[PDB]
Order: structure tokens, then C-alpha cells, then sequence
């Protein structure tokens, strides 16, 4: 947990500064992203281990394929936004392991 | 020809906005800004340039979000104090600048109604350079179809909707296809308008708008490949103004991978240089960054002719770039990620 | 340079259709240099395997082409000089691409003909997938050493603004190891240096006269040490920057000059010790990947022939080297010879591209 | 194992239908077809359609999936026999 | 069936994970996130945190580290094993474990 929180610090600092690097080209996409929600591309499945007779709950990271934000920044910033959606998907995959 | 009469109506504002161009951060100001280590030092540097006192009487725990809002407040007040003094030819032209921001507001309004959100929730989020003159749509806020009718009544954008969009299309289109079809009509109409203001406006302004059309065709193309957009959807979204219109747009509608987009860019030495100037590797300037540098090269060069409207568009796009730059430098300083701080775009 | 592969039934045996084919493709005009092609009698089986392979081999073709192109590009990326010698080093069966295409050999020991088409295809998939795993490994070895040597070279290139302190720093120019004393270091343009020689004494209090000491000068600029009392330094450095005098502090850093020297020697030496093994591994991997790539062509030809003509086989696998001046007439002769069998064609058709060497 | 399907399709689709079957089941499909003794009435529109029966023969489930995909592509209907 | 992650944070932290694919409406049109504007009262944040931890669809809550210090009472009162809570760092905010609830549960922590 302590190691994974330090690694979370690294990936989150990278993704947060990458959001600023996207905002530099894309402008306020944040309002559009916040308003235009429907269904999650990433979801979590509860799974179990039974070591020493004790059931331990964990999560598996799972992915729905469909990108609800696919056309965002098509005209401008879509290069940095494509890096950004990957960086926050990598942040989520680490956070589901941390959870 | 135009020199004789242009200063009759616009010569004050031509002088005012050139005054406001002297009010920009030089390359030396950015090279001073990046030295320092906290948002309080950004305040002390901006206190010394033409931005003096802009951040007095504000919360002592500064944030980069305050810097963004205050730079927008400066930019909008400078623009309103010109638009309020401009006569009909320029005033229509300045309204074509505001129409770009109005498109990015009206799309939020429609998006909000499609998700049952009240327009009063989005009013504070709308760009102040795209602010509405008539509020009946804002006051009603009931349904997407009601808003469509209220936009046609209230909003200068009404003609762009009538050229491209029914209310039934707004129930079925992706909001980013909507924004782009509006921007197509906006550019084609504004380019026509600039050619009706023929001579030194068109001769300095059309090089910018033709680049906006060419840049959109490139960037929309290279971004579409990872998406559900068809060849026909790319063709429908491209602006018809730029040098690519005779065939470049057709070849980009045929394209499906980045190599074919470069093969279009290879025909025009400017676009050949923009692509060959960016591999988009780690620590490299990206392809879109090279376009943002060239958009600035054009908008600087539009100041080289004393008797035209090109300065007002160029001023706005350069103050927008200056707001992009100051925020990016403020982020690098506040977040301590100084490694990319040189990625602002120099202006003059 | 490009080659075409075809397959079609014999009248009763494979020879009989080839005799008419290769004659028409060479004697009507030089439409293509024309020959048989070396596909052996692999062990046939059920349509369940043949049709599965008819899609899997197409996915494997695109993958294996990508891998052999990456091997060739890695050999081009070590050949950063002598770039044209790529065609002397990309070899399969010990010969040039055009030659092993023209003189193809199926490897009956690595790919035993008595094995099923599924087993042979899986051997290629596994083998070339490990070549791709090796390319990920060898990229992580080479590209980091390449980038580090490029950064060491960037630390030697250009003016005093970018060239290495280790080439110019010497102990006698410094005042250090002291409570009240400091040495600062500043870069100035060669024109502006004529002001700097006096002007540094005006930037702050507590500066002794005649304490600017040049380490070296170049085509653009000077770098000097400034020796002064400790109270001066923060005002001095800040006011140097405000007047465009570029601070570049390096207080005889013995560990850092030693690191620049030792790493310049090491990264050049290690890049050479990577280059030799890389060219050898890339030669073996290119040979195996290109051999296996043409084995996917042979499998696609064989599987489609055993489909298109069934199991009572008498087809001839064939090779063509098309001429660009007459490639449309080549297609017309291939159609004229085979229109009765049924881009798409009534004969089996595939190609090989030699531009791996650019 | 051996396998086969039988079904019904509009008669004008037959030339493209047999060509597509020979493309997906590469060069190898045994088949036959015939026009029905009268056109058949549409359950929704009441239009009378000049349908034709067909039968298709192969081996294994991999070919069953290809012939069925092409039947659905031409809006043909298969039946158990 | 799979669970969904939920987020309490500023506009950038929410926007970041929304582009990370996290965003879903429940069928009742309620979101799985809260944008904390500076004007938002701590009681509204706490009510959201309480709604998220008591909801059956949500499996993880991400709380920006500065919010976790404001809502700290309810956050330390929450002790269920399944609905996990991550206090997370961000661009203008404290370090990755500032008074972390799990590291305070731990016996071997320094």
C-alpha cells in the first residue's frame, strides 16, 4: 500500500500535469466533459481469494470498449486529450489495484 | 483606395488596439516569468508589465484557476471597450470574432438541455466574449426543441443552424459533430464577409482564415481515424476556404492513416514544414503545437498593414495565446514541472 | 522491387500448365521473369483447419511483415552511417532478398511437411512473436544508450551555452572551501563581454575589483568565473539574469566533470558493444523472420490451392518478377491462361515486397 | 462431420448469393435452387414475393457460420431439415 | 455484474477521471461524481460521500486529498470492507497519504 501510494503520486502528478498540457491546446474542455456523461468505459468486478481459509475481496479492472468521449477535441487538442484519456485510464488501473 | 476613408470611423480603434498590442509579454518577459518559483512571483512580474494591479484585491491563497479567470476578465474588458466604440462595418466584423465563442456557448446550452440541465447552471461557464444579448432562451430553458426555436429568435447564430441543423438533428447528432458543422458555416460565411471587405482586410485576414480551414482539415482528419467518423463525415466537417479546397480536402476525405495526411501536407511547403517539424516523440513539440506556432506567425504578420480589420481578429487570437501562455507558465511554476516550461509560444 | 506468387492445377500433373504459363509470360514479351516456386507437399486435412488457417495466416502475414520490417529498421538504426550498406547485411539463406525470393527453399527440418498446417502456422507465430519480444528487449537496451550518447554529444556541441564544463574547468580559476568566499560562473556574448569585463562589479555590493576570470572563449561567447564575498552572490546572480548575463554555476565539480568524461567514454564504448551483437542478432532474426514471412506466403498459397482445387492435388506453385512497363499485360496473360478456374483472381495470387532495404 | 442447410430467398438474389457463398467457402459449395409454385404473401404488407428454395452442402461448423452469414446478408431464411 | 468507481474532487480531478472512462449515470439520472466548486458547503460534500458509500452500484470512491481532510469525520466513520475509499493527490494539493485512514488503521505504520 505505501509503495503503491508513492507510485500513485507519480502517475497522478503525470496525469494532472498532462491535463494542464491538454488544456493549453484544447481550452475549457472540462465543462463539456463534466456535462456530457452517460456510461462508463471502465468498471470493476469483485473477485475472491481464500488463503488460510479466509475469503479476501479484491477487484479486477474491466473495460467496456465504447468510448463515451471519442470525438472530444476533434478540431483542436485531440492529440493531447488522447494522451490524457490514456494517462487517466492508467491512473484508474493503478487505483483499482490500490483499492 | 481604403486608406483614404478607413480612419474616418476606425482610426481611433486601430490606434487603440495597436496600443493594446504594445501591451503584450515580449520574449524577454516570458524569459523573466519562467525564472521565478511561486504564483506570488508571477503576480510581481505581471505587476511590472501592462497587467499591473489586475490581481490586487483577491484571495491571498492564490490558485492557477484564479489566474485563468483574471486573464479572461482582462481580455473581455479590453474587447468590450472596443466593441462599444466600433461603427457598423467593424462592429459586424467584431461580432464575427464573438461568434466563434458563441458557438462554444450555444453547444453547452444544447448539451445541457439534452441532459435536462437548466441553462442558468451553464451561464457562469459560458465564455464572456460569446455572451448573449437576449435572455428569453435563458429564462425559458424548458426543452431542447424550445431552445432551438429560442436560439433562432435570440441568437446571431440562427442562420448557421438553418444552413445545417434541424431540432431533430440536435436529438441525434454527437455534440462535437454539431460544433464542427457550425464552425464550418461560420468560417465559410466569415471568409465571404472578409472578401466583401475586399483589399487590405481580405489580403491580411484571408491568409489567417484559409489557415484555419486548412488546419481544421488536417487536425480533424488525423484525429478521425481512431473514431466512428466515415469518409463522408470528414468531408462534411471540412471548411471549404483554405488552400486544400480544390483537392487536399478530397485526398484527406480518402485518407484513413497519418501517412496519407502527411502526403497531403507534402504538397504545400508550409504544411510540409509543420509536419516535418514535429514527430510527436517524448519531449518533442507535437503536430498541433506546430500549427499553434504558425497560427501565431500569421496573426503577428496581420499587424503589418495600418488600414484594415485584420488587427482586431489578430489581437484577440494573440491575447488568447497570451492567456494560454501565462496559464501554462503558471502551471509549470505552481506544479513544479519546469521540464516543459519552454513550451509556451512566443508572441509580439 | 516486387515479386508475384501464383498457383493453379495441372492438366493431369503440375508441369503441364507451367510449360504454357512461363513461356507466355517470358516469350510474348518480358512480362515477368518466370519460374516454379518451392512449396512442398504438406500434410492435408479437414476444411475446419484449412479455413481457420485461411484467416489466421492473413493476421500472421500482417504481424510477421511488421516484425521483419522492424528487424530491418533496427539494422538501419544501428547503421546510422553506411546506411546504403543495409542491402549487404539484410540476408536470408545467406543471400540478398531478390535472390532468396527467386531461389526459395522451404525448411523441411524447421517446418516438417508431415505436420498439420495448424502446427506449422503456430511454430511461425510463436517463433516470430519471440523475435518481437526480443525486439522490445533490444530496443530498451539500444534506444536508452543511443539517447544517453546523444545527450552527452549535446553537452559537447554548440557554444559555452551548451558545451561541457569538463573541457574548460580547472582548479586555479576557483576560490572555494571557505566560510565568507564564493565563486560564481556566468556566460556572455562576445560583443557584450566588452561591457561585462567592468559591468559585473556594478551588480552588487561586496565584489572585489579585477575578479572576472575567463575559463574559455568561442565563436559566440565567453564563460568566466567571478570570485567575490558571500554576501554579494544572490543579488549578483539575479541582476546578471535581468541584464541577460546567463548564470551557469559549476564550482569545480570533480564528480560531475568525472561523470561527463567517464560516461562519454562509456556510452560510446557500450554503443559499439551493442552495435556488433545487434547486427548479428538482427541478421539471424531478419533471416528467420523473412524466411518465416515467405513461409506464410507459401502456407497461404498452399492452403488456398488445397481449398480451390481440393485434396487430389496436382497444382504448381509459381514465381514471377513483374516488369512495371507491362504489369497490366502480365495480369491479362495470367487471366488468359486461367480464366476457366472460376483485388481477386480465378488463379491463386499473392506478392512479396523487397523494399525492406528501402 | 458432414453438414448442410436449406432455406428460401428472393429469386433475383441468386447470382450474387451463389458468388458470395463461393467467396466465403472459398471455391467450394455444392448448392441447388428452384422457384416456388406461387409467390408468397408478406405478413405485414400483403405484397406477393417470387421466392425460391435453396439447399447448401459442406463439412463442419466453420463453413455453417460462413453460409449462414451470407444467407442473413441477403435476408434469406434457413430452416432445420 | 460489475460495480462502478465514484469521484469527489475539483473540476480537473473529476474531468481527468471522466476522460479516464470513469463516468456513469445511475438509471435514476444521478451521477457517480461531485465537482467541488469552492462555494460547495462541506455538508453537501459529506451527504454525497454518505450517498456514494451507501449506494449498491458504487464499488470505490476516489476523494481528492484536500476534500478528505474537510469531510474527515464521515470518512473516518466509514469502515466497510467492500466500498473502498482512496484519498488521492493532485496538482495544487497535499501529498499522497496526508493523515490517510488506512495507514492510521495500520499497526506497522511509522
Amino acid at each position: 500500500i505505501i509503495e503503491t501510494k508513492m507510485l500513485m503520486g507519480e502517475v497522478m502528478r503525470e496525469a494532472a500535469f498532462s491535463l494542464a498540457e491538454a488544456k493549453f491546446t484544447a481550452g475549457d474542455f472540462s465543462t463539456t466533459v463534466i456535462q456530457n456523461v452517460n456510461k462508463a468505459q471502465v468498471k470493476i468486478r469483485a473477485k475472491k481469494d481464500n488463503v488460510a481459509g479466509v475469503t479476501l475481496p479484491v477487484f479486477e479492472h474491466y473495460h467496456e470498449g465504447t468510448d463515451s468521449y471519442e470525438l472530444t477535441g476533434l478540431a483542436r487538442g485531440g492529440e493531447q486529450l488522447a494522451k490524457l484519456k490514456r494517462n487517466y485510464a492508467k491512473a484508474v488501473e493503478l487505483l483499482v489495484e490500490l483499492a | 483606395f481604403p486608406e483614404l476613408y478607413f480612419n474616418v470611423d476606425n482610426g481611433y480603434l486601430e490606434g487603440l488596439v495597436r496600443g493594446l498590442k504594445a501591451g503584450v509579454l515580449s520574449q524577454a518577459d516570458y524569459l523573466n516569468l519562467v525564472q521565478c518559483e511561486t504564483l506570488e512571483d508571477l503576480k510581481l512580474h505581471l505587476q511590472s508589465t501592462d497587467y499591473g494591479n489586475f490581481l490586487a484585491n483577491e484571495a491571498s491563497p492564490l490558485t492557477v484557476s484564479v489566474i485563468d479567470d483574471k486573464l479572461k476578465e482582462k481580455m473581455v474588458v479590453e474587447f468590450r471597450h472596443m466593441r462599444n466604440h466600433a461603427y457598423e462595418p467593424l462592429a459586424s466584423f467584431l461580432d464575427f470574432i464573438t461568434y466563434s465563442y458563441m458557438i462554444d456557448n450555444v453547444i453547452l446550452l444544447i448539451t445541457g438541455t439534452l441532459h435536462q440541465r437548466s441553462i442558468a447552471e451553464l451561464v457562469p461557464k459560458c465564455h464572456p466574449l460569446g455572451s448573449f444579448e437576449q435572455m428569453e432562451a435563458v429564462n425559458i430553458a424548458q426543452t431542447p426543441a424550445e431552445l432551438y426555436n429560442a436560439i433562432l429568435v435570440d441568437t446571431p447564430l440562427a442562420a448557421f443552424f438553418q444552413d445545417c441543423i434541424s431540432e431533430q438533428d440536435l436529438d441525434e447528432m454527437n455534440i462535437e459533430i454539431i460544433r464542427n458543422t457550425l464552425y464550418k458555416a461560420y468560417l465559410e460565411s466569415f471568409y465571404k464577409f472578409c472578401t466583401l471587405l475586399g483589399g487590405t482586410t481580405a489580403d491580411a485576414m484571408c491568409p489567417i482564415l484559409e489557415f484555419e480551414a486548412d488546419r481544421r482539415a488536417f487536425i480533424i482528419t488525423i484525429n478521425s481515424f481512431g473514431t466512428e467518423l466515415s469518409k463522408e463525415d470528414r468531408a462534411k466537417l471540412f471548411p471549404h476556404c483554405g488552400r486544400l479546397y480544390p483537392e487536399g480536402l478530397a485526398q484527406l476525405a480518402r485518407a484513413d492513416d497519418y501517412e496519407q495526411v502527411k502526403n497531403v501536407a507534402d504538397y504545400y511547403p508550409e504544411y510540409k514544414l509543420l509536419f516535418e517539424g514535429a514527430g510527436s516523440n517524448p519531449g518533442d513539440k507535437t503536430l498541433e503545437d506546430r500549427f499553434f506556432e504558425h497560427e501565431v506567425k500569421l496573426n503577428k504578420l496581420a499587424f503589418l498593414n495600418q488600414f484594415h480589420f485584420g488587427v482586431f481578429y489578430a489581437f484577440v487570437k494573440l491575447k488568447e495565446q497570451e492567456c494560454r501562455n501565462i496559464v501554462w507558465i503558471a502551471e509549470c511554476i505552481a506544479q513544479r514541472h519546469r521540464a516543459k516550461i519552454d513550451n509556451y509560444i512566443p508572441i509580439f | 522491387t516486387e515479386f508475384w506468387l501464383i498457383s493453379a492445377p495441372g492438366e493431369k500433373t503440375c508441369q503441364q500448365t507451367w510449360e504454357k504459363l512461363h513461356a507466355a509470360t517470358t516469350k510474348n514479351n518480358n512480362l515477368a521473369v518466370s519460374s516454379k516456386f518451392n512449396i512442398p507437399d504438406l500434410k492435408v486435412g479437414t476444411l475446419d483447419v484449412l479455413v481457420g488457417l485461411s484467416d489466421e495466416l492473413a493476421k500472421l502475414d500482417a504481424f510477421v511483415e511488421g516484425v521483419v520490417k522492424k528487424v530491418a529498421q533496427y539494422m538501419a538504426d544501428v547503421l546510422e552511417d553506411s546506411k546504403d550498406k543495409v542491402q549487404e547485411n539484410l540476408l536470408a539463406s545467406g543471400v540478398d532478398l531478390v535472390t532468396y525470393i527467386t531461389r526459395f527453399q522451404w525448411d523441411m527440418a524447421k517446418y516438417p511437411i508431415k505436420q498439420s498446417l495448424k502446427n506449422i502456422s503456430e511454430i511461425i507465430a510463436k517463433g516470430v512473436t519471440q523475435i518481437d519480444n526480443d525486439l522490445k528487449s533490444r530496443a530498451s537496451a539500444y534506444n536508452n544508450l543511443k539517447g544517453n550518447l546523444q545527450n552527452l554529444e549535446r553537452k559537447n556541441a554548440g557554444s559555452l551555452l551548451t558545451r561541457s564544463l569538463a573541457e574548460i574547468v580547472k582548479k586555479d580559476d576557483f576560490v572555494l572551501d571557505s566560510e565568507y568566499l564564493v565563486t560564481l560562473l556566468v556566460v556572455v556574448p562576445k560583443l557584450n563581454h566588452n561591457d561585462w569585463i567592468k559591468q559585473y562589479e556594478t551588480l552588487a555590493e561586496m565584489v572585489v575589483p579585477r575578479s572576472s576570470n575567463v575559463l574559455s572563449e568561442d565563436q559566440d561567447s565567453y564563460l568566466c568565473n567571478v570570485t567575490l564575498f558571500k554576501k554579494a552572490v544572490d543579488d549578483f546572480r539575479h541582476k546578471a539574469r535581468e541584464n541577460k548575463f546567463i548564470v551557469r554555476d559549476f564550482q569545480y565539480n570533480e564528480e560531475e566533470m568525472r561523470a561527463d568524461k567517464e560516461e562519454m567514454n562509456r556510452l560510446s564504448t557500450d554503443k559499439k558493444k551493442q552495435f556488433g551483437p545487434l547486427v548479428r542478432w538482427l541478421k539471424v532474426n531478419f533471416s528467420e523472420a523473412f524466411i518465416a514471412w515467405i513461409h506464410i506466403k507459401a502456407l497461404r498459397v498452399f492452403v488456398e490451392s488445397v481449398l480451390r482445387y481440393g485434396l487430389p492435388v496436382n497444382f504448381q506453385a509459381m514465381l514471377l518478377q513483374p516488369n512495371k512497363k507491362s504489369v497490366k499485360k502480365l495480369r491479362e496473360v495470367l487471366h488468359e491462361l486461367y480464366k476457366h478456374l472460376d483485388e481477386y483472381y480465378p488463379y491463386v495470387y499473392y506478392k512479396i515486397d523487397c523494399n525492406l532495404l528501402e | 462431420r458432414l453438414g448442410f442447410v436449406a432455406g428460401v430467398i428472393n429469386r433475383e438474389r441468386i447470382p450474387t448469393f451463389e458468388r458470395m457463398l463461393w467467396r466465403v467457402c472459398r471455391g467450394n459449395v455444392f448448392l441447388r435452387q428452384a422457384e416456388i409454385e406461387n409467390p408468397l404473401e408478406d405478413p405485414v404488407t400483403g405484397d406477393y414475393v417470387h421466392k425460391s428454395v435453396f439447399i447448401i452442402f459442406f463439412q463442419g461448423d466453420q463453413l455453417k457460420n460462413r453460409v449462414k452469414k451470407i444467407c442473413e446478408g441477403f435476408r434469406a431464411s434457413l430452416y432445420p431439415c | 455484474r460489475g460495480k462502478l468507481i465514484a469521484v469527489i474532487g475539483d473540476e480537473d480531478t473529476v474531468t481527468g477521471f471522466l476522460l479516464g472512462g470513469i463516468g456513469e449515470l445511475n438509471k435514476n439520472r444521478h451521477p457517480n461524481f461531485l465537482v467541488v466548486e469552492k462555494d460547495t458547503t462541506i455538508n453537501e460534500i459529506e451527504d454525497t460521500f454518505r450517498q456514494f458509500l451507501n449506494r449498491d452500484d458504487i464499488g470505490i470512491i476516489l476523494i481528492n486529498q484536500y476534500i478528505a481532510e474537510m469531510v474527515r469525520h464521515a470518512l473516518d466513520a466509514h469502515q466497510r470492507s467492500i466500498p473502498a475509499v482512496l484519498e488521492i493527490p493532485s496538482k495544487e494539493h497535499p501529498y499522497d497519504a496526508a493523515k490517510d485512514s488506512i495507514l492510521r488503521r495500520a499497526k506497522g505504520m511509522f
